[PDB]
């Protein structure tokens, strides 16, 4: 079944993701305050997405191999894959109920008009929105969430990325302990075509990752947007 | 390139 190496792989990604990851979401109120009544909601998004950043990070070191690669290839990976993690890590607070992200109180349940608030358009949050139900749908075990962020993490094909056949090789090894656990331990019919169907969620991440890059350089390109931003979230995506 | 705060976070 799961070899000794593949349960170890699976203990420390689901140790990774609690140190990682608050389900309370305390630190949420150390964010500059939302506004509801302009980008009313940039500042409060803005350290939202600069937290999960840090976090996305924190979790990515752990990540077994991670370690071995070089500083400018892990620097490339994180780059690269930090809004696709912040938007897989979000899918634990996303509810179908409401179609919004609900961190534990009303100040901190985020919808459809509050991320307009932060400079984004439907051309973003309708297919964002569209992923979180399809992700939602999937009923992932924790174990393949948190094998899912990881595989996204340590993509070879990331452009820039110069040792290719490491990374590939570090994300093989993930990805075949999913396999592998989705065939051991996810009962059918949960699991009909459970992988390929966790693979493409990977794909419509590029996309979204990619309309997000588009909106995010036209926000930052207007100064007094960029001014509302932090400092990591503007070396990290841009400006 | 240049990243010292996601270099630092690296470690
Ligand atoms: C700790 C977490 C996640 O890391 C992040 C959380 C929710 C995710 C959301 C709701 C707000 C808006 C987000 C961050 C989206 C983002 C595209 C907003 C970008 C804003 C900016 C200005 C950096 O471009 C993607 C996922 C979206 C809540 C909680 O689950």
């Amino acid at each position: 079944k799961l070899s000794e190496e593949q349960q170890h792989i699976i203990a420390i990604l689901l140790d990774a993701h609690h140190k990682t990851y608050d389900p309370t979401y305390a630190d949420f109120r150390d964010f500059r305050p939302p506004v509801r009544m302009p980008l009313s909601m940039l500042p409060h998004l803005a350290d939202l997405v600069s937290y999960s950043i840090q976090k996305v990070i924190g979790f990515a070191k752990m990540i077994p191999g991670f370690r071995d690669l070089t500083s400018d290839d892990q620097i490339v990976l994180l780059k690269s894959s930090a809004i696709e993690v912040i938007m897989l890590r979000s899918n634990q607070s996303f509810t179908m109920d409401d179609m919004s992200w609900d961190c534990g109180s009303q100040d901190y349940k985020y919808d459809v008009t509050d991320v307009s608030k932060a400079g984004h358009t439907l051309e973003l949050i309708e297919p964002l929105i569209k992923f979180q139900v399809g992700l939602k749908k999937l009923n992932l075990h924790e174990e393949e969430h948190v094998l899912l962020m990881a595989i996204c993490i340590v993509s070879p094909d990331r452009p820039g990325v110069q040792d290719a056949k490491l990374v590939e090789a570090i994300q093989d090894r993930l990805s075949n302990t999913l396999q592998t656990y989705i065939r051991c331990r996810h009962p059918p019919p949960g699991s009909h075509q459970l992988y390929a169907k966790m693979i493409q969620k990977l794909a419509d991440l590029r996309s979204l990752n990619e309309e997000h890059s588009k909106q995010y350089r036209s926000l930052s390109f207007q100064p007094e947007n960029s001014m509302k931003l932090t400092p990591l979230v503007l070396e990290v995506f841009g400006n | 390139k240049n990243h010292p705060m996601l270099m630092n976070l690296l470690k």
